[PDB]
């Protein structure tokens, strides 16, 4: 089947570089030009880079140009971006993709869109460094409601980078949990909670525990919520 | 550069009834070989891109024939007989013309339900988090439907602004409904400052908004 697969992708500071990588199977390479597409999180793509199938002619988005090298090694089957002088702007998942016909000069180049996409690898640049969470209760409080249904959970504040991953009682609590998407804050750290709905009549009967882990940091935290 | 307009935004979509989206181009797409270089995309949760279009009205192959796509110049429409619940996502349209390639804004397409209203719920900082010196106030409205929905913070009555995130999740595979929270962060002589927290909800769902509150320190 026919297969892109991207390597390459990590955290790193602004002004390093990065070089991806697109290992390619069950077509012939060096037939076809190829791209670079970016999408940024919560985000729509973004081209980025477009190379002729024999690499002697290379274009690119505006927003890379000076920046980026796209280059290919015919020989390997695998495809190259290289990412110099990062900006936090280039913060995105990467993807290579393939021409959706064969293409070769026969006075220009002919480029059209592209059929076949990559999984993606992920480039996150920023300032930060390694921080593990802080996890706070959110506490069903204070006492006295009209019953029905509560709602309790964690608030996991101020780690780098992603991703953070929660469950409750160890995995065998899933029924009305709700584990939101993690938002960037203005420091460059991230921060999400992880809710759950349950009835009232159980928060002294009952056992919530949320569970942290965040590997970058080796940090395990297993936090009892408990109503204040 | 030639940019590419794409609407509706979102979509919410009734199983085995149509849908179409359409994509404006600001210049034409035309080429002198008489192609016109529109194509459509479908990216499904947690996936990458897949080719629905070329060329547009080219179905790529093994495509369902239920995707048509159509138009020229500068207006182009996909449209979607009998959608499955599968259909949803969002789809994109992009043009190879000139360099540099550019996409449309996206349509996210999600699963048609009954107006559920959110059930809120309101979080004081924790004591733990208070002796650090920042408080984070937490505002969640919970398993709700359709997506749209306002969320105000207001401190002793006055409104907040630029001190607050949200976040959201994906349309539920049980319930079709979201859930969203609102966080406001203060520092702690802010928080400690004043008396009355509230987050103010605004849904189609609700009659009247809905506010939660609380009195720090009680």
């Amino acid at each position: 089947r026919v297969q892109l697969v991207e390597s390459g992708g990590g955290v790193v500071q602004p002004g390093k570089s990065v070089r991806l990588s697109c290992v390619v199977s069950d077509f012939p390479f060096s037939k076809y030009p190829m791209y670079w597409v970016r999408q940024a999180p919560g985000k729509g793509l973004e081209w980025v880079a477009a190379i002729s199938a024999d690499a002697w002619h290379v274009v690119y988005s505006g927003s890379v140009q000076g920046r980026f090298l796209v280059s290919r090694d015919n020989s390997k089957n695998i495809l190259y971006l290289e990412m110099n002088t990062l900006k936090i702007e280039d913060t995105a998942v990467y993807r290579c993709a393939r021409m959706f016909q064969e293409s070769g000069p026969p006075n220009y180049y002919y480029y059209s869109g592209m059929d076949v996409w990559g999984q993606g690898t992920t480039v996150t640049v920023s300032s930060a460094s390694t921080k593990g969470p802080s996890v706070f209760p959110l506490a069903p409080s204070s006492k006295s409601t009209s019953g029905g249904t509560a709602a309790l959970g964690c608030l996991v504040k101020d780690y780098f980078p992603e991703p953070v991953t929660v469950s409750w009682n160890s995995g065998a609590l899933t029924s009305g949990v709700h584990t939101f998407p993690a938002v960037l804050q203005s420091s460059g750290l991230y921060s999400l909670s992880s809710v759950v709905t349950v009835p009232s009549s159980s928060l002294g009967t009952q056992t919530y525990i949320c569970n942290v882990n965040h590997k970058p940091s080796n940090t395990k935290v297993d936090k009892r919520v408990e109503p204040k | 550069d030639i940019v590419m307009t794409q609407t509706p935004l979102s979509l919410s979509v009734d199983p085995g009834q149509p849908a179409s989206i359409s994509c404006k181009s600001s210049q034409s797409l035309r080429q002198s070989n008489g192609k016109t270089s529109l194509y459509w995309y479908q990216q499904k949760p947690g996936q990458s891109p897949q080719l629905l279009i070329f060329e547009v009205s080219n179905r790529f192959s093994g495509v369902s024939d239920r995707f048509v796509g159509s138009g020229s110049g500068t207006d182009f429409t996909l449209r979607i007989s009998r959608v499955e619940a599968e259909d949803v996502g969002f789809y994109y349209c992009m043009q190879s013309k000139d360099f540099p390639l550019t996409f449309g804004g996206g349509t996210k397409v999600d699963l048609k339900r009954t107006v559920a209203a959110p059930s809120v719920f309101i979080f004081p900082p924790s004591d733990e988090q208070l002796k650090s010196g920042t408080a984070s106030v937490v505002c969640l409205l919970n398993n709700f439907y359709p997506r749209e929905a306002k969320v105000q913070w207001k401190v002793d009555n006055a409104l907040q602004s630029g001190n607050s995130q949200e976040s959201v999740t994906e349309q539920d595979s049980k319930d079709s409904t979201y859930s969203l929270s609102s966080t406001l962060t203060l520092s702690k002589a802010d928080y400690e400052k004043h008396k009355v927290y509230a987050c103010e909800v605004t849904h189609q769902g609700l009659s009247s908004p809905v506010t939660k509150s609380f009195n720090r320190g009680e």
